[PDB]
Order: structure tokens, then C-alpha cells, then sequence
């Protein structure tokens, strides 16, 4: 570019521009206190200035003091907020150190600076770090332990309207800088929201899962009742006086003062899982996909339908076999699965 | 230092109360402000009575004093008729002009801040935070619920109830360091005088330096000029000049040899002064008003004249 | 355009104590408390070496610590 | 289930690169504060000592912009950096003082 001021041309890409001529500065120009200043005073202000200095591109810093303030802020017309942001974010390479005359009482040097300044598109201040629960399933004799695959990792919410963000290709200078920021929609099953894919696992029983929060409540998941919390479907608990609860024990709260909320409030969904999932989990014996939010009766069936019709019955485990169709049909026809189990243990 | 910080930090919201509602914030930055500000009344206004100064314990140019800023010289080239009554009316050339910005008419009250005029409770050798806590404790044990000080709190000088529980007692060799203070606080002007002719001390009347009078009287002033009756004419003073010696009346007054010394009282103004505490004024008006309007309030009555007297230099500080 | 961030203030809670020795109580969970009053500080107070030091000597040595 | 993320979020529109050419001459720093030949040994020391330490830990790297010998504001900024008040007076005819 021929001037600083050019990055801002809406037809230009996403890449880095170089401006095309150096910025020559003298520090003798620069510093005007020493100028008034006079012997050894004179040198210690200046010995405090280039330690500084050096402390600064050790870290990969920039100094501000070598450049001018309303001159940067006039070229890349921004709001005094956002020079602060460009400010913090920047970084220094020093690519030469040469010295250019030496005497007993003279000399002289000179650096090559390059600076790589970011400049935001948009910045986000009130965010949430996501965290996948779940829910547990018991089908056919087996826990299940099933997932949704959410399309975003963090959520903002500056106001009142909440935004569910999708970031790719992030790195940390202070704060966390992305290359790309999608925005998305929460799961659902309609045309207004997304169509996720849904995972389930086989898991060992009994199951417990039990998480203290940071304000005193505590999260728990778990394949059996204790202290009149539900089983399979989690929940966040709270308790008026000290207990012991799955083997440990959860504490009163301290009384805590009342102010402004930022939390998010997500959609409600019902989710239709396959009636033999904990089988098709089983005989996987890794974490598979078994549905999306938005799928049909016929095509969700349709999809372990041929694997599971060729479990068929054998001659070298036909009591085992037997064993399994019980507890398949016990939910749909309970007097043949007392059969079909009194059939097996014959 | 503190910008270039500035420039690379956003705010934040921090869940806890405003800092303006909390004690010890008020506390402490009153005490930043207004610790060592009072502001003292006269019973009514009444000015320093002459504009010539006769103070002899000061030793002349020849450390710097504060008191050389209205010290007249004795010049030897002057132009063609030239008489000190034209120009210093009836002050003593080579003596000191107290100018009439420091004799105002109509001046009733004294607004001043400085620490040293404190009695011996105050020590810089202790710390400041002893210091503070001293001040802090005074101040609430010398007041009850106004911003008026006790007499007790005052020295004799400017009241016949006055203890010296918060303010020393202006001496002799102040006037050398702290000029406008004793001009506009004194209650009595006393002189300090060896020039021949005063009290009508006469040069035979006396029952290196010994006994002698500093400076003694010649026949009279004149000129005189060669064909050039503007820029550079001889002078004849009426007096004689100290430059040669330039430190006898400040050695005599210390007493290192015996001199025939001239003191003179003059009483100026009524020992009925009234004294109040800006720090004191400013914790008790932020507890009705809040802080953020007294501060700004108390801090214009500083710039009452247009130079505000917290920025003066802690000695020179006064102000009418 | 104004920023200013509720990053430490989101939850719409807070739980605080009246003296830093209340930390250690046992019957406390593991989060963030904190105390409810500001600390106030003068530098003019804590830097006493400045204090002795006269001139421009005074100056360099604050310069140093800032 | 959610948790604060207190640091902020940037996204990225470009980036913008610049070159600084840095250049420190003490004879002009010692012209200004009335220095003695005593201390001008002790500038040049303090000097050296920053720079060196600096030079000794940074291995070079090629930046693709043109040469600044080549640019008209490092040819007029190190002219006058060297010979500002530099002059050269010339006799009529050579005549000393008498
Ligand atoms: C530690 O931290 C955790 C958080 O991590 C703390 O847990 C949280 O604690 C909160 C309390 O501070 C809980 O909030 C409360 O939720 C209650 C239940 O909300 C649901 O039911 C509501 C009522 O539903 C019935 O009735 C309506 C008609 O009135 C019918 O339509 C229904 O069919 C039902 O019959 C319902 O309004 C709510 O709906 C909202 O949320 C769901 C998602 O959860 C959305 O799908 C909805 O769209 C809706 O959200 C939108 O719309 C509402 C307004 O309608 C907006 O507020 C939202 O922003 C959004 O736009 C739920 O289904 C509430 O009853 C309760 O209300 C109180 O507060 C309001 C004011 O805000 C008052 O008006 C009320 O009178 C009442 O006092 C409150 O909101 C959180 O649920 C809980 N979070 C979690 C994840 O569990 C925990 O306490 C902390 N522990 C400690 C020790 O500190
Ligand atoms: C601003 O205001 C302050 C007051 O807060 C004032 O400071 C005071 O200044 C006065 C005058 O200099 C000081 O008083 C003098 O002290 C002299 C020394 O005191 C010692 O000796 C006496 C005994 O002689 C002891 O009692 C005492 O304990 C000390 O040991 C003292 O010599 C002076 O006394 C002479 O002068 C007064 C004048 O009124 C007179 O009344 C006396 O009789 C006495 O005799 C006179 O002597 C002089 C020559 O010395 C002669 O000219 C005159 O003719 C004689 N008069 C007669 C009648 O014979 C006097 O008491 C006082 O200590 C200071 N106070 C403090 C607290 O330091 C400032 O000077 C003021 N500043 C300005 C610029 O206005
Ligand atoms: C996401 O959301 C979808 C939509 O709700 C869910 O799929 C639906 O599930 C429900 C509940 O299990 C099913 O309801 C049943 O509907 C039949 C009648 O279906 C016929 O008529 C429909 C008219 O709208 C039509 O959509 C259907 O078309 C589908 O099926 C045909 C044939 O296979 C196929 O060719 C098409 O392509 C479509 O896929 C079809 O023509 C009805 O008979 C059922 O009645 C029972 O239940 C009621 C209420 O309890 C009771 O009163 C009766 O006695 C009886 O017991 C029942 O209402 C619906 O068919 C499903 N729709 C589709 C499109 O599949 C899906 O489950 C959700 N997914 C997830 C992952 O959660
Ligand atoms: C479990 O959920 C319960 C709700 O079903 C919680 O009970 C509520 O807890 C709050 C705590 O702040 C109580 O508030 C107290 O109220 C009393 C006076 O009661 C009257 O006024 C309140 C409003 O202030 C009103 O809601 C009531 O109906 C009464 O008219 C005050 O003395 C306290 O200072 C405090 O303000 C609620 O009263 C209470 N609500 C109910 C319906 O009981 C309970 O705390 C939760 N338990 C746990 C373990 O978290
Ligand atoms: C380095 O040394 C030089 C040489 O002494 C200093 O320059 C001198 O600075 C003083 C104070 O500013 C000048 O004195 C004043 O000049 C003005 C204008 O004539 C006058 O109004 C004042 O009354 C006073 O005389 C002085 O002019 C100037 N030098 C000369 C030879 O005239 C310089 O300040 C020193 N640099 C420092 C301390 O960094
Ligand atoms: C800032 O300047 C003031 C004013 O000069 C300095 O205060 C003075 O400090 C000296 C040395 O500590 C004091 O001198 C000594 O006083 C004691 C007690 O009377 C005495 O025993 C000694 O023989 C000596 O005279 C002096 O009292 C004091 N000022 C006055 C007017 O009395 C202050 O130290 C300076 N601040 C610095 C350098 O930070
Ligand atoms: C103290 O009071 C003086 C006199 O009112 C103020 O002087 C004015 O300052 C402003 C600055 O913007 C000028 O525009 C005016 O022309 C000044 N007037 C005069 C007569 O000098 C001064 O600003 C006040 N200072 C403080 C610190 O409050
Ligand atoms: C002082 O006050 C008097 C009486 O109010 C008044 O006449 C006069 O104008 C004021 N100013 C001066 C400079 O005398
Ligand atoms: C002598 O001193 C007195 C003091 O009251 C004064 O009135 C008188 O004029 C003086 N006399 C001479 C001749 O100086």
C-alpha cells in the first residue's frame, strides 16, 4: 500500500499489506525531556529509556513511545475503544542491530522494527464456555449414555439478543484472535433450526456423575436414585443444611447478594431415539451416531435396520440368543418375554 | 508512565458497591486535597500600615532568602534628577518595599496551606502515616461538628485563649523565609534597627564590627552629569550601602558581638482571630452533599483570587 | 462506540465476606468470594524512601518504581 | 451447561505491516546536555552496553519492501544526523593572526 490509511478499501481480502516506504525516526527527536535535561541526569533518564525498550522486544512487544499516537489514530480512523484493543494486540520482530560508528567517547547504532498490527472486524466481550452433559438411556438390558453435537462453542450476549458463535483457526495474544467467526442457530426439529447429529456409547453400571459448581450447587448424573434426586436425566441441586449424598457431602450455600444476570436460556427439544439403541451401542463398542435432531420415523429406522436383522439365532448360543429377544420384546409384549426367559433358562 | 497504560486497558464491571460510598475513601482523599489548608478571619479588616520594611536580622545579597524579592539596591548610575520618593514614596533604599497588592483595603479574611506553622507535635523526622493519624486526631478533638477550630488550637499572638494545641508562634527570622505569612498574619509590627538616628540614638550616645551602627547618615542625595541629563548619571545615597559587609545585622542579632539595637512595636490588628479547617469542612459536607460536588465545590474556593494556592510553593503559600 | 466488559461480573450472584480471615472458615465450598470493602492506598505513604531524597534525585528514583 | 470466558473474542478483518528504522547517534545527545569528556565516556558505555545485549540474542530475517538506501527520507535524515551545523569557510587569500 502507498499510505496507511488504504487498509480500510472495502474490496480488499482477508491476507497481510505491506506498507511500501520505512518510517525513519530519530530518538534524539523523539525524547524532548532529556533535550532539557543536563549531565548525569541526562544520561540516567536516558539508560532507563533504552532498558525499557529491551525489556519490550524480549516479550515481542511494542513500544509506543518511538510513534505517534494522533498520526496512527487519524490514518486508521478509529474510535478510542478500539485503538486500545489495536494497541494490546500487536507484535514486534527486530530483523538487524548494527552499529555504525564506534570511538572511545562516540558512537552510534541502528534497528529494523516490523510490526504486525491486527485489525478487528468485530469484537465480543460477554461470553459462555459451552459443556456437553448428555442423558442416560436404558434400552434392551444395556445403559446408554447419548449426546447431542452442538454447531457452536461459545455463546455472547451483549444485551438482550443471545448469539451462538462457530470459531475456527483461533491463537492467544492477550485475548483469543480467530480467522473465522461463523454465527449459527440451536438444534431443533424445524425448519428454523439446525439438524445435529445425535451420539450414543455403551457405559459401565452403575454410573455416577457428580460436579460441584462454583455458586454451591452441584450437578449430578447418575443410573440410581439418593436423596430424592431422579435417575438418567441430570440435574443441578441445592440443599438447605449439610448431607451425604453418593458418598460425599453436599454443603449449604453461603446467602449471596442479587445482581444484573447475563445467562442464556436455550430452546426446549424433544428427541426420538431408536427402540433398540442400547443394542446397536453395544455391538459397536465405540461412541456411534444414531440420529440427527430433524429426522423422519422411516429414515431413522432405516439405518441398523439390515445389522440388526443379521444377528441372527446359531446353534453354538441359542440360550443367549433367547435371553437377548426378552429383553428386546419385555416393553412391547410382556407376557411372551416371561416365555421366551422361562424358554431360555430351560 | 501513567498513559501509556491507559492505552492498552479496556474497563470492566466489577461486582462490588461505588468506592464513593465508602468511608475510607472520603477519608482519604480530603486528606490528599485540604490536609494542611485553613482559612483565618479578622475581627475586621485592617492592612499592614507601611510601605517600608525596616528588618535588619535578614542577611543581604552579597543560601537565597525569600525576602531579596522586595529588597531595594543601591544602584550608582541612575538618571538626571532622580529621588527615591518618586519612585519607593517613604521606604529606606537598600532596606525593603512592601508593595500594595500585599496592602488591600478591603481584605477580610487570610486563606493559607502549608505545613510549618505547626507546634511540636508535627516532626518531619516521624512518618507519614504517624503524621496523618497525629493531624487526623487533632483535628477531630480540637472541632465539635462544625469546621470552626477551638482557641485553644491558636497561639497567643491571635487570641487570649490560645494554647498552641495545633499552631506554633510566629518568631524574629520568619520574616527572612516566610514574608507574606507574617505581613498578613501579624497582629503587631516590631522593628529591628542599627541605623544611626532611630530612637534617637545618637553616634556618641553609647553607654571588628563592636559598637557601631550599620549604616549612617550623609548630608543629602544628589546627582551630577557630564552633558547627558537621561541615561547614566553618578548618585550620592542618603544612606550608606551594606554590600562590603552584608551579614552584621544577621551576626548581631544571633549576639556574637555587642551593637546598639533598636526595637519598635506598632499594633496593626485585634488579637480576636477565627480559624477553620477545610479538611474538616470537606468530610463533614460529603456526608450531606457526597464528595464528587464537595471537592469540585472547595476546590474552586482555592482558585478564589485566580492562582490557586494548593500549586503555590509550600512557603510562599498566602494569600488575602 | 464505548466498551467495557461484564466478563467478572455475569452470573448475577455474589457471594462476599467482611474480613480476609473469614477465608478459612470450613464450612466454605470451592468458588470466589470476595471482600466487600476497597483497599485505599496513597503512594506518597508507602514510598518513604522518596520522602528523604531531595531534587531530581527524588524524581528518577519514583520514575524507577513507576 | 455453561461457564464464563472472561478474556475478550477479536475476529480478524486483515493485517496491516509496517517497517521502523530506529536510529540513536550520542554526539547529538551530548551536544544537548552540556556533557564533559568524562562523561561522554560513560554515555557511550551505558549506550553500547543496552544495544549489544540486545544484538546478541536476535539472528536477522528478510522483510520483502526495497532497500532504504534508496529512499529519500533515510538520505535526508541521515545527512542531517551527521553534518546539520557542519560549514566550511574559505579565505580570500591565506592571512593569519598577527
Ligand atoms: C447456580 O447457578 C444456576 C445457573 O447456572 C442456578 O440455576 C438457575 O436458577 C434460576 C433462578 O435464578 C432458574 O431460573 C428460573 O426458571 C424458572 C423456570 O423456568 C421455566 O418455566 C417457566 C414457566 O413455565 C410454565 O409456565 C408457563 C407460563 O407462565 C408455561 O408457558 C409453561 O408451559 C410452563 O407451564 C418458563 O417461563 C421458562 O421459559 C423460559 O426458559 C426456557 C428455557 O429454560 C425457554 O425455552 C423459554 O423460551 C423461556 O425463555 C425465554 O422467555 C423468558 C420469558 O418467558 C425469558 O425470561 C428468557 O430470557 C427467554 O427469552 C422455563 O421453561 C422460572 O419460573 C423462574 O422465574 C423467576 O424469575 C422471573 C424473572 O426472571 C420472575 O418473573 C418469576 O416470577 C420467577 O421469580 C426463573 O427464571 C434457572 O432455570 C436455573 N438454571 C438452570 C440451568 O437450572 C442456580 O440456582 C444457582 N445456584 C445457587 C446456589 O446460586
Ligand atoms: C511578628 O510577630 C512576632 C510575635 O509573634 C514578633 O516576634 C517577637 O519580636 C519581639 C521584638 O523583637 C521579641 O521581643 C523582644 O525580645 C527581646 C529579647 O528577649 C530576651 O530578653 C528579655 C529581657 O530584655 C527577656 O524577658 C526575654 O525572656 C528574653 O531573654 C527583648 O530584648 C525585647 O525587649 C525590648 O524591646 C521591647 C519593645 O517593645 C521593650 O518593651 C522592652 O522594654 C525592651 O527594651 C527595649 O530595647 C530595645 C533594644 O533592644 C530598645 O530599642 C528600646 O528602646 C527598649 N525599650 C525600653 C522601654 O527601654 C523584646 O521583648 C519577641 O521575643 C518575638 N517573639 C517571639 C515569640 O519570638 C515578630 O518580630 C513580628 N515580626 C514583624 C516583622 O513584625
Ligand atoms: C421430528 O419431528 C417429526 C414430525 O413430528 C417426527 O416424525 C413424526 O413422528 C410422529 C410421532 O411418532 C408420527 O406420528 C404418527 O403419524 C401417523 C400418520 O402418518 C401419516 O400421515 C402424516 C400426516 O402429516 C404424514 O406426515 C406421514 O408421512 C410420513 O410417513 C410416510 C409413511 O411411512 C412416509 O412415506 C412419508 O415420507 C412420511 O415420512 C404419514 O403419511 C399416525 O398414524 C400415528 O398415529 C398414532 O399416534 C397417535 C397419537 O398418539 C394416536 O392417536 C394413533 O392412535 C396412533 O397410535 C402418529 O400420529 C409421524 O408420522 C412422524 N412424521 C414423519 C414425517 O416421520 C420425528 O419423530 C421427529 N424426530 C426426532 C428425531 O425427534
Ligand atoms: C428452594 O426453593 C424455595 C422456593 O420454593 C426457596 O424459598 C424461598 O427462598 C427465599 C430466600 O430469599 C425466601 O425469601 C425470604 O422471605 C422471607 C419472608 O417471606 C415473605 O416474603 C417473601 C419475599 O421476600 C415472599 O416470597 C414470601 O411469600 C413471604 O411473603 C424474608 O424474611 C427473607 O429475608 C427472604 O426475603 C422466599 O420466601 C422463599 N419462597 C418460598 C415460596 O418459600 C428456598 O430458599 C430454596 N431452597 C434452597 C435449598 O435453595
Ligand atoms: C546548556 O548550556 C547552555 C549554555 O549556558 C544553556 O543555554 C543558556 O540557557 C540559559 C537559561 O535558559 C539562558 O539564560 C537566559 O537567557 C534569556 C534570554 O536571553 C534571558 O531572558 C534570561 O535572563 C537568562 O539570561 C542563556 O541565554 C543560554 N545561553 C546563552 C549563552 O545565552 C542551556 O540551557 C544548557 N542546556 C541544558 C541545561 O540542557
Ligand atoms: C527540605 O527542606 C527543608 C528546609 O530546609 C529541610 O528541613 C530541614 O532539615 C534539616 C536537616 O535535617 C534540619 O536541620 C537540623 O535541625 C535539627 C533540629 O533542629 C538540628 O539538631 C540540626 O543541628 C540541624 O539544624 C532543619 O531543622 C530542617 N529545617 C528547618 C527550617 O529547621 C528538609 O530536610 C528538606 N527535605 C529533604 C532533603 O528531603
Ligand atoms: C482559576 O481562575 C482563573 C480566573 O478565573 C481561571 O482563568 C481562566 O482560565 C481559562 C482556561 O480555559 C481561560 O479560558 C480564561 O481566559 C482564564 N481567565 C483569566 C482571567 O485568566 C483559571 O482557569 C482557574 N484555574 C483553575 C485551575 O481552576
Ligand atoms: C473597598 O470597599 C469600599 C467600601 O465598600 C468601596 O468604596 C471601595 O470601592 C472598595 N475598593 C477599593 C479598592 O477601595
Ligand atoms: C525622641 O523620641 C520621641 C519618642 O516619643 C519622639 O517623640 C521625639 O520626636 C524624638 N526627638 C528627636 C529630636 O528625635
Amino acid at each position: 500500500l502507498s499510505q496507511i490509511s488504504d487498509i480500510n478499501d472495502e474490496n480488499l481480502q482477508q491476507g497481510i499489506y505491506l506498507l511500501r516506504d520505512h518510517v525513519i525516526t530519530l530518538m534524539e527527536a523523539t525524547l524532548h525531556d532529556i533535550s532539557v535535561m543536563e549531565g548525569m541526569f541526562a544520561v540516567q533518564h536516558l539508560h532507563t529509556h533504552l532498558n525499557h525498550l529491551k525489556t519490550m522486544l524480549l516479550e515481542r512487544r511494542i513500544d509506543w513511545t518511538y510513534m505517534s499516537s494522533t498520526w496512527l489514530q487519524q490514518q486508521l480512523q478509529k474510535s478510542d475503544d478500539e485503538m486500545k484493543v489495536i494497541k494490546r494486540i500487536a507484535r514486534s520482530l527486530v530483523y538487524y542491530v548494527k552499529q555504525t560508528h564506534s570511538s572511545p567517547t562516540a558512537t552510534a547504532w541502528e534497528i529494523g522494527l516490523y510490526y504486525e498490527l491486527v485489525i478487528p472486524k468485530h469484537i465480543y466481550l460477554n461470553n459462555w464456555n459451552v459443556v456437553n452433559i448428555g442423558h442416560l438411556v436404558k434400552s434392551a438390558g444395556q445403559l446408554t449414555h447419548v449426546t447431542i453435537a452442538h454447531p457452536y462453542e461459545i455463546i455472547n450476549k451483549e444485551c438482550v439478543e443471545t448469539i451462538y458463535l462457530h470459531l475456527e483457526d483461533c491463537t492467544r495474544q492477550d485475548y483469543v484472535i480467530c480467522d473465522v467467526v461463523k454465527i449459527v442457530q440451536p438444534c431443533g426439529n424445524s425448519s428454523d433450526t439446525s439438524d445435529c447429529p445425535v451420539w450414543a456409547e455403551a457405559v459401565k453400571e452403575p454410573f455416577v456423575q457428580v460436579n460441584p459448581l462454583k455458586n454451591g450447587s452441584y450437578l449430578v448424573l447418575a443410573s440410581s436414585t439418593d436423596c430424592q434426586i431422579p435417575p438418567y436425566v441430570p440435574s443441578i441441586v441445592t440443599v438447605n443444611e449439610t448431607t451425604s449424598c453418593f458418598g460425599l457431602d453436599f454443603k449449604r450455600p453461603l446467602v449471596a447478594e442479587e445482581r444484573l444476570s447475563f445467562e442464556p436460556r436455550l430452546p426446549n427439544l424433544q428427541l426420538r431415539l431408536p427402540h433398540l439403541v442400547g443394542i446397536i451401542a453395544k455391538i459397536k463398542g465405540i461412541k456411534i451416531e444414531v440420529t440427527s435432531s430433524g429426522e423422519s420415523i422411516k429414515e431413522q429406522i432405516e439405518r441398523a435396520k439390515a445389522e440388526l436383522l443379521r444377528l441372527d439365532i446359531h446353534e453354538g448360543d441359542t440360550p443367549a440368543w433367547i435371553q437377548q429377544l426378552a429383553a428386546a420384546t419385555k416393553d412391547v409384549w410382556p407376557a411372551a418375554a416371561s416365555a421366551l426367559q422361562g424358554i431360555g433358562n430351560f | 508512565e501513567m498513559q501509556s497504560l491507559s492505552d492498552v486497558m479496556i474497563d470492566f464491571e466489577i461486582p462490588l458497591g461505588d468506592p464513593r460510598d465508602q468511608e475510607q475513601y472520603i477519608h482519604r482523599k480530603c486528606y490528599q486535597e485540604f490536609a494542611n489548608c485553613y482559612l483565618v478571619k479578622y475581627k475586621e479588616p485592617k492592612p499592614w500600615p507601611k510601605e517600608g520594611l525596616i528588618a535588619d536580622q535578614c542577611p543581604l545579597p552579597g543560601n537565597r532568602q525569600s525576602i531579596w524579592d522586595y529588597y531595594i539596591k543601591v544602584e550608582s548610575i541612575r538618571p538626571a534628577n532622580w529621588t527615591t520618593k518618586s519612585k519607593y514614596g517613604q521606604a529606606r533604599l537598600g532596606s525593603f518595599y512592601i508593595p500594595s497588592s500585599l496592602r488591600q483595603i478591603n481584605v477580610s479574611h487570610v486563606l493559607f496551606c502549608s505545613d510549618q506553622l505547626y507546634s511540636k507535635w508535627y516532626n518531619i523526622e516521624n512518618t507519614i502515616e504517624q503524621n496523618e493519624r497525629f493531624l487526623l486526631n487533632k483535628l477531630n478533638n480540637l472541632t465539635s461538628g462544625t469546621s470552626v477550630l477551638k482557641k485553644r488550637a491558636l497561639p497567643k499572638d491571635w487570641s487570649s485563649q490560645g494554647k498552641n494545641a495545633l499552631f506554633r508562634e510566629i518568631n524574629v527570622l520568619d520574616i527572612c523565609s516566610k514574608p507574606e505569612s507574617v505581613i498578613l498574619l501579624n497582629t503587631s509590627y516590631y522593628s529591628f534597627s542599627l541605623w544611626e538616628g532611630d530612637c534617637n540614638f545618637t553616634k556618641d550616645m553609647i553607654s571588628p564590627y563592636a559598637c557601631r551602627f550599620w549604616r549612617s547618615k550623609n548630608e543629602k542625595e544628589e546627582t551630577k552629569c557630564r552633558d547627558g541629563e537621561t541615561k547614566r548619571c553618578l548618585y550620592y545615597p542618603l544612606w550608606d550601602s551594606p554590600e562590603s559587609t552584608y551579614d552584621f545585622g544577621y551576626l548581631a542579632y544571633q549576639k556574637n558581638f555587642p551593637s546598639p539595637i533598636c526595637i519598635e512595636q506598632q499594633k496593626i490588628r485585634d488579637q480576636d482571630y477565627e480559624v477553620y479547617s477545610l479538611y474538616q469542612e470537606c468530610k463533614i459536607a460529603s456526608k450531606a452533599y457526597g464528595i464528587d460536588t464537595v471537592l469540585f465545590s472547595l476546590k474552586n474556593f482555592l482558585n478564589y483570587t485566580g492562582t490557586p494556592v494548593n500549586e503555590m510553593p509550600n512557603a510562599r503559600a498566602f494569600v488575602g | 462506540a464505548k466498551l467495557r466488559s461484564m466478563g467478572y461480573a455475569l452470573t448475577g450472584a455474589v457471594q462476599t465476606l467482611s474480613q480476609i480471615s473469614d477465608i478459612n472458615d470450613e464450612n466454605l465450598q470451592q468458588g470466589i468470594y470476595l471482600l466487600r470493602d476497597h483497599v485505599i492506598t496513597l503512594m506518597e505513604a508507602t514510598l518513604h524512601d522518596i520522602s528523604v531524597m531531595e531534587g531530581m534525585f527524588a524524581v528518577q528514583h519514583l520514575h524507577t518504581h513507576l | 451447561y455453561y461457564e464464563p470466558h472472561p478474556e475478550p473474542i477479536v475476529v480478524k478483518e486483515r493485517v496491516l505491516g509496517l517497517s521502523q528504522i530506529l536510529m540513536i547517534n550520542s554526539e547529538n545527545i551530548a551536544n544537548n546536555a552540556n556533557l564533559t569528556q568524562e562523561v561522554k565516556k560513560l554515555l557511550t558505555e551505558m549506550v553500547n552496553e543496552e544495544m549489544q545485549s540486545l544484538s546478541d540474542v536476535m539472528i536477522d530475517f528478510e522483510i520483502p519492501l526495497g532497500d532504504p538506501r534508496d529512499q529519500e527520507q533515510y538520505i535526508h535524515r541521515k545527512c542531517y544526523q551527521e553534518f546539520a551545523n557542519c560549514y566550511l569557510v574559505k579565505y580570500k587569500e591565506p592571512k593569519p593572526w598577527p
